[PDB]
């Protein structure tokens, strides 16, 4: 396969306040799903460009 | 021809029929969930007694 | 879907206590016989869900099935005096219920088995929320939900109903909301586990496997049209047993297949056996899930 | 085609020479390709701080 | 020019110890008479080889002509106690038995000739394992797979099976493999030779080349399209004989036309000759080429 976009993604875990740990990840501007809320990111970092000759 | 103005009459008037989407339910003056009606019919006339032959 | 419309595994029995004025056709279930209580569950366009899982069991098969507990009463009366106990988790169901009926069963918030009952000679109405004066009136009861049960082992009473912003859905009660209230018709679907409470989620994640369960398997003679045959009758590898099982290698590889000395040629099934749910991001096996139409009532303020 | 024989050869390209020709990781201008840790696709390590909001 | 689909060259038998009650029609195979044992063999799309190599002999023809060995016994029962032993060389066969037939051959892996049948009264069910109950039994055999012989004897001990990938075809025990096994079914050519036992192979190269043989040649009969005539009483070259025939100058350059004084106008035949296979990028004289569905236990770990 080839890269068009490199997406910034973040592995962040969530641990909820009666102990439960979920591990999501947020990339660019993309939101989820928790068992409280919802967690997107605002900004982004960085980013290489130009990927399709590779 | 809108069924709320359809009383009215259908003479010779610059006039056009429009219908905007509102909110619903009992927070806003309704019974059901679904959104409501907003019958327009708005229609030009004129204001001064006298014309210009540009 | 299933090509298994008609034909129940194992005993196959849909009559409830106050209504057992259909066992000659609905006891068991198979493809001859009018039974009120499971030909609106293959209708097209009405339950699609019982459509796509029908090698499993029903609500009232579990019961028979030492499965799913009854209530009490195992059967309300609607129409008796001084009020009547299935009253308040009828009326916030919104569900469409045919003509000519006398009796609805419906999941309770325990997981028994509750159910009303016109007295004769009654009917329901549109709405079936209240028993009527008086076509033919139909023996048996009308299935209230689109539910399948199954046997499972998983427990889940910790797993309790986490739908946040909601007071009261479908019929259990969160919270005593004394400040706004919104009254909506949607559509929100329900778990139940080992040991709990009817759980409702918001997604519903199925999943379809196989196992070494007879549940699994299907059999059939030959002799001079489809006969079905016993499951339980097949051998197991260096056991014992009746009649003698055969197959291709996914029977093969669970039973032992005599071949020479067999009587009946068994074929597996079309994916059945362990059907599990997606819930807090684990598998589990749930007991009865299902999709109905009830009313929510969420927050606002 | 030899009358009765029949010799077919296909010059085929083994992907798995190229793919143990240049694996990851690798060093591609100031960054460095590797692989994940978690969902699968290719990653991308960089040698910056970490600048976002969430 | 086109040669018909049951003039058997040879002897023309197609019979076998046990069920040899067929002998009244199947000895000779002609026009008279409906066999069993080979009205299967001419249906258009499920015996496409035998189909295209007409004027060949088949396993029971190879049978009687002392070509390929029987076993030990022949026929084997399959409601009999004390196990099976046509049943274990079998099982791992994939087959198809329609109806009414009562008994059904097979080329097992030894290179011999096996057959199973049901005491009456029984006959054969679907995956041609067990017996069971019915109309009519045809007193016979079923052929399960799609083979032509001819005569040869060419030795070929020193060629065995050696397929990639697999690790067990069968019942011979190819390579040691000490992972798991991929027990499934397939399609897979094979080819028996003198001395040796039933060898498979991946792929295969048929060569057809026309001699002088006198089983390559069709003839009408008529007075003095059309039907057919026995060639085994038509006269030699620069000789005489039986009766007469004649022909165009592919019959004519071989034996003796009497033009107006023959009785039959003979052609030549399109389809038949010597048909070798190419095992080992060497050419070789086989005995028994089929194409059936056994079960290939490949590779997996």
């Amino acid at each position: 396969f080839n890269c068009i976009d490199w997406v910034h993604k973040l592995t962040l875990e969530i641990t909820d306040f009666d102990g439960s740990v979920s591990t999501i990840d947020l990339g660019a501007s993309s939101s989820r799903f928790t068992n409280w809320g919802s967690v997107s990111l605002s900004l982004d970092a960085e980013g290489i460009s130009g990927s399709n000759s590779f | 021809t809108s069924a709320e103005f359809s009383f009215v009459g259908e003479s010779t008037t610059m006039r056009e029929n429009k219908c905007f989407e509102q909110c619903g339910g009992w927070g806003c003056g309704c019974f059901n969930v679904n959104p409501s009606c907003l019958f327009v019919h708005t229609y030009l006339q004129s204001v001064r007694k006298e014309a210009l032959r540009v | 879907e299933d090509p298994h419309l008609r034909n129940r595994p194992g005993k196959g029995h849909n009559y409830i206590d106050g209504m057992t004025q259909e066992d000659a056709t609905c006891k068991p279930v198979t493809y001859a016989g009018a039974c009120s209580s499971f030909d609106v569950l293959l209708e097209k366009g009405k339950f699609p869900l019982f459509q796509s899982y029908a090698h499993h069991r029903t609500l009232l098969e579990a019961v028979h099935d030492t499965i799913i507990a009854k209530a009490d009463p195992p059967s309300c009366d609607l129409q008796s005096a001084h009020g009547n106990p299935c009253m308040k988790e009828k009326l916030v169901m919104k569900t469409h219920c045919p003509n000519d009926y006398q009796s609805a069963h419906y999941l309770n918030n325990d997981g028994k088995m509750a159910s009303v009952k016109c007295p004769p000679k009654y009917e329901l109405t549109e709405d079936c929320n209240f028993c009527r004066q008086m076509a033919s009136l139909k023996k048996g009861s009308y299935p209230l939900q689109d539910l399948f049960c199954q046997s499972s082992e998983d427990d889940g009473s910790k797993l309790k109903t986490k739908m946040k912003g909601v007071c009261e859905v479908g019929v259990q009660a969160l919270k005593k909301c004394d400040g706004q209230l919104s009254t909506a018709h949607e559509v929100v679907p329900f778990a139940v586990f080992k040991n709990s409470k009817k759980v409702y989620l918001d997604k519903l994640d199925l999943k379809t496997e196989e196992n070494l369960l007879p549940d699994s398997f299907v059999c059939f003679e030959h002799k001079g049209e489809l006969k079905s045959f016993d499951i339980s009758q097949c051998p197991k590898i260096g056991g014992h047993g009746s009649k003698k099982c055969t197959g291709d290698a996914a029977f093969c590889s669970a039973y032992e297949c005599t071949a020479q000395y067999a009587n009946a040629y068994c074929s597996h099934a079309n994916g059945s056996g362990i059907v599990q749910i997606q819930v807090s991001g684990v598998w589990k096996k749930p007991l009865c899930v299902g999709y109905e139409r009830v009313v929510v009532k969420r927050e606002l303020s | 085609p030899m009358i009765d024989q029949l010799e077919c050869t296909t010059n085929l390209i083994d992907p798995f020479v190229v793919f143990e020709r240049g694996s990851l990781p690798q060093t591609r201008n100031d960054k460095t390709f590797a692989a994940s840790k978690g969902n699968r696709g290719v990653q991308a390590f960089s040698k910056g701080s970490v600048q976002a909001d969430l």
